[PDB]
């Protein structure tokens, strides 16, 4: 019994229009929308009994609810302010106690879009001495120059999504502390056998997506407009 | 005698925030418990209303519908919640629980639900449902209900054993009030021509009351409904029609358990 | 909706002079929402006492409201009721006789 | 806030058990429901306990509930690395749809993982479209070695982390360091207690 929520994560400016969207497929009648802040439990925000029924929870302003099927129930963020930048959970149920969760959606809402900047990707190719050394060969990745700090850091190997192996820094550094808007950057591994890598058919890429700005938010400025985006960089195994 | 005993719960809600439950139980005629909604504790309107229970088994019983009371008014607003626009307030419920005691160790217990003053829902068996006569539109609330398993499982205990169980203990605590015999007075008066005949101050409730010329009973007699009196007694009386100068030679004849077979005549 | 009976009777026989009491009995209404005042020459009796509010087997409500009175030549006196199924409010009289 | 867990947060070694609290004061309770949610994730249900005095279990998760003294605790036996996470206590107050839950904040677990075969180095990776620039990645030492930031602004040292490749049963500690603006990998960790055993390649 599974539920999703788009976005997955969204950066957005002060006094923009925001929609979370969750759909599921259950036919349950229930439907219910959390915020997750550090310190606090899941806090209720709205909820929903059925198809054209919203109902104020716990924490309800700021927010507006709609549900206008059984299967889309939906938070509205009509002016958004920074105090609701949080990562929100959406679930679902039928009559009985159990609800089911959603994946989460991070929602982080600026004062200014001016220091939005997608990151540059780098892949550093295995050391001939670690090769040598280990049996093991490490590829790390360097996503740099970026803010806000929303990037999700993935590796594929030919076409496919490879976890084991992998290790991502749990938070990006400040490339320029003494800074207030410091852009930040994040380094990967990927650590495989070198005759894993030593193999010219496999194909290594390092994919950062960042989130950034919308088709629909404004640009007054010249460099590229920082929209979310998919940068990447990549490698082929060598003997 | 078949003894009755009745918990009568009435809970109203005006809009989405306000609404009060105040109960009243009786056993037979008597009531035993006052619980209004202002006090956090049920009320003993008997000094045997806690009938063989111990101090313990009470505590643990009152702090149940304690909790009982605060999560109805809740329910309730989210059933309201769930079927809305469909229902809509001001809302009437009323319960009405309890078992009917027989000779043996034998009983039968109910539990109906109200709703705007028409029956519509009891617990019977194992499960909530609807009687016949009812909206369709309850069986969501009714589905909801059921899918509560512990609540389910708590109302079998009470209904199957705690009320037969607490009622046997009442009977023999509160046998000398159940058991009192009260003597009735009357007194005589007309209207336009009316003949009243008053009794007033009778326990228990059976009562036998006839106008009589001499001794043939004046078949025209109608009887009142019995109305109560504040101290736990019973008053009642019988109106006879007449044609104006004919009242001479009517009395009235009372009968009635306390009277230890000393009918009260008494004549105009 | 139930319009509320009224009926007022007094728990001993009634003498002048000799202090009693006098009971006013509502019953058949529905919603439970009621006003109930016992009047003495038209003006509220003070010390009036109210018997908790229950209700019948065919789900009608019902209270009890009583007070200490003295029956006189004179004096007259009535319970009076106000309540939601009624446009008007509702007098019944004291009549010793009926 | 009518759920509160014990500890706050708390650091374990790969292999030792552990044991979490939750006390509440949610009247009523019907039933309490673990959650588990690794950083940047949703809340997997580990077990829901629902009885006056329960006990359940879920593999090396265990738990038990008792309502009259309103409290539960969960056991984690040979606590793995995956067991870093942050545990969540939750209470419904209702046997069906008319009940609310009620959250707790959490405790925050965090498992140090075993290193089994320690060989520090720092080795020089190069970048794959460019042959002029290069990280510098310290690697292979054990969980007691910490790695401490550079001294330069320049200069760029992550937080140690841990990978696991899992088909070989392969746990390693790395660290990247870079700076563009003459930097090289003898000069990298110097501000850190770096063993003395380390490999540092020609
Ligand atoms: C009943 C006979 C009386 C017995 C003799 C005693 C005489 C004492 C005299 C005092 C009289 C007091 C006034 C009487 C009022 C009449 C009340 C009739 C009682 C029957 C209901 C008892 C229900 C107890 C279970 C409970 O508390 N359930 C709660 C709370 O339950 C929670 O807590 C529950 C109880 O907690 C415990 O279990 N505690 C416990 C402690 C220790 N060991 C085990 C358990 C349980 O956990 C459950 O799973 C959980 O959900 C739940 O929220 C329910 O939904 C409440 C409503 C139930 C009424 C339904 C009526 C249907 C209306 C339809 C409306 C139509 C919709 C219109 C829009
Ligand atoms: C408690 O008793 C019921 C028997 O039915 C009773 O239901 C009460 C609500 C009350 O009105 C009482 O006077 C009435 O007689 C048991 O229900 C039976 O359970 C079995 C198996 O569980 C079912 O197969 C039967 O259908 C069902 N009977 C009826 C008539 O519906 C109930 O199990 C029992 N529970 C406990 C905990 O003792
Ligand atoms: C009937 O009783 C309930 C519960 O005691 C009252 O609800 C409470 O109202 C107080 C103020 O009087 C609030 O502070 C509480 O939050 C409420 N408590 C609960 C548990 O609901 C209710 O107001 C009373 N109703 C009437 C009409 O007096
Ligand atoms: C609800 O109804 C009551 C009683 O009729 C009234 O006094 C009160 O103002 C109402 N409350 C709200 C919030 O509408």
């Amino acid at each position: 019994a599974a539920v999703t929520q788009s976005p997955r994560n969204k950066v957005a400016v002060t006094g923009g229009k925001v929609t979370l969207s969750c759909n599921q497929t259950n036919n349950h009648n229930n439907m219910y929308w959390y915020r997750q802040d550090t310190g606090h439990g899941l806090r209720l925000i709205h909820y929903s009994y059925g198809a054209g029924s919203t109902e104020k929870g716990d924490i309800p302003d700021g927010y507006k609810a709609s549900r206008p099927s059984q299967e889309n129930f939906s938070l509205i963020l009509e002016l958004a302010t920074p105090s609701q930048t949080s990562v929100y959970f959406c679930a679902s149920g039928d009559e009985g106690y159990t609800q089911y969760f959603g994946p989460g959606t991070r929602l982080l809402v600026l004062e200014d879009l001016r220091n939005v900047t997608p990151p540059k990707v780098s892949l550093f190719e295995p050391s001939k001495a670690e090769i040598s050394h280990t049996q093991k060969a490490t590829l790390v990745c360097l996503a740099t120059g970026f803010y806000p700090d929303h990037v999700e850091l993935s590796w594929w190997v030919n076409g496919k999504e490879v976890h084991s192996g992998v290790c991502t820094d749990p938070q990006p550094l400040k490339e320029q502390p003494a800074l207030n808007d410091s852009r930040y950057s994040l380094s990967s591994r990927l650590r495989v056998s070198a005759t894993f890598w030593q193999n010219p058919r496999n194909h290594f890429r390092c994919q950062v997506q960042f989130y950034g700005l919308s088709e629909n938010d404004e640009w007054t400025q010249d460099r590229a407009k920082p929209v979310t985006q998919i940068v990447s960089a990549e490698a082929w195994g060598r003997a | 005698k078949n003894y009755t005993f009745r918990c009568l719960q009435m809970s109203s809600f005006a809009n989405r925030s306000w609404s009060r439950t105040d109960s009243v139980v009786w056993l037979g005629d008597l009531q035993t418990h006052r619980w209004s909604n202002d006090s956090a504790t049920i009320s003993f309107t008997k000094p045997w209303s806690q009938g063989k229970l111990s101090n313990q088994q009470w505590e643990k019983l009152q702090h149940m519908f304690q909790v009982y009371r605060v999560s109805f008014t809740r329910d309730i607003q989210e059933l309201v919640k769930m079927m809305s626009p469909k229902e809509d307030y001001p809302i009437e419920i009323q319960l009405s629980a309890g078992c009917e005691m027989y000779p043996g160790n034998a009983s039968e217990s109910f539990l109906h639900v109200a709703f705007q003053g028409k029956y519509v829902v009891r617990f019977w068996g194992t499960s909530w449902q609807t009687v016949p006569g009812a909206p369709s539109w309850l069986d969501l609330p009714i589905k909801v209900l059921n899918a509560d398993q512990g609540t389910s499982a708590t109302v079998q205990m009470l209904l199957n054993d705690t009320c037969p169980l607490f009622v046997r203990g009442l009977l023999e605590a509160g046998k000398s009030d159940l058991e009192k015999q009260e003597k009735p007075v009357a007194w005589l008066s007309s209207v336009p021509r009316q003949l009243v005949c008053h009794v007033s101050g009778f326990y228990p409730k059976p009562v036998w009351v006839m106008w009589m010329r001499g001794d043939q009973e004046q078949q025209g007699t109608h009887r009142g409904d019995f109305l109560p009196n504040a101290d736990e007694t019973w008053y009642l009386q019988a109106t006879l029609d007449v044609e104006a100068g004919e009242e001479a030679g009517l009395a009235c004849r009372v009968k009635h358990s306390s009277l230890g077979g000393q009918d009260i005549i008494l004549y105009w | 909706q139930k319009t509320p009976q009224i009926q007022v009777y007094s728990r001993h026989p009634p003498e002048n002079g000799k202090p009693n009491i006098l009971n006013c009995y509502v019953t058949q209404f529905h919603p439970p929402h009621i006003e109930i005042q016992m009047l003495k020459n038209g003006k509220k009796i003070p010390k009036v006492e109210m018997s908790d509010m229950s209700f019948s087997k065919d789900w009608s409500f019902y209270i009890l409201a009583h007070t200490e009175f003295t029956p006189t030549e004179t004096d007259t006196y009535a319970c009076r009721v106000k309540h939601a199924s009624m446009a008007e409010p509702k007098t019944v009289y004291w009549d010793r006789d009926m | 806030t009518q759920v509160e867990q014990s500890p706050q947060s708390l650091v374990v070694r790969q292999g030792e058990n552990c044991v979490l609290q939750c006390n509440y004061s949610v009247t009523p309770d019907n039933h309490l429901r673990w959650f588990k949610q690794d950083t940047g994730k949703g809340l997997v249900s580990l077990t829901v306990l629902v009885d006056q005095k329960d006990k359940t279990s879920n593999g090396r998760y265990s738990a038990t509930l008792d309502k009259d003294a309103k409290h539960s605790t969960l056991h984690i036996t040979a606590t793995l690395l995956d067991d870093t996470a942050t545990y969540i206590c939750v209470v419904g107050d209702r046997g069906s749809a008319l009940g609310r839950l009620h959250f707790g904040a959490g405790t925050q677990l965090i498992v140090i993982p075993d290193i089994q075969n320690p060989d520090p180095a720092v080795y020089q990776l190069r970048d794959s479209k460019s042959s002029d620039k290069s990280v510098c990645l310290f690697t292979d030492f054990d969980s007691q070695t910490n790695v401490s930031q550079s001294k330069d602004s320049d200069v760029y040292i992550t937080d140690k982390c841990v990978l696991d490749m899992r088909s070989m049963d392969f746990k390693s500690n790395s660290a990247v360091a870079w700076s563009n603006k003459d930097f090289a990998c003898a000069n990298a960790f110097n501000n850190s207690i770096i063993p003395e055993d380390t490999f540092f390649p020609s």
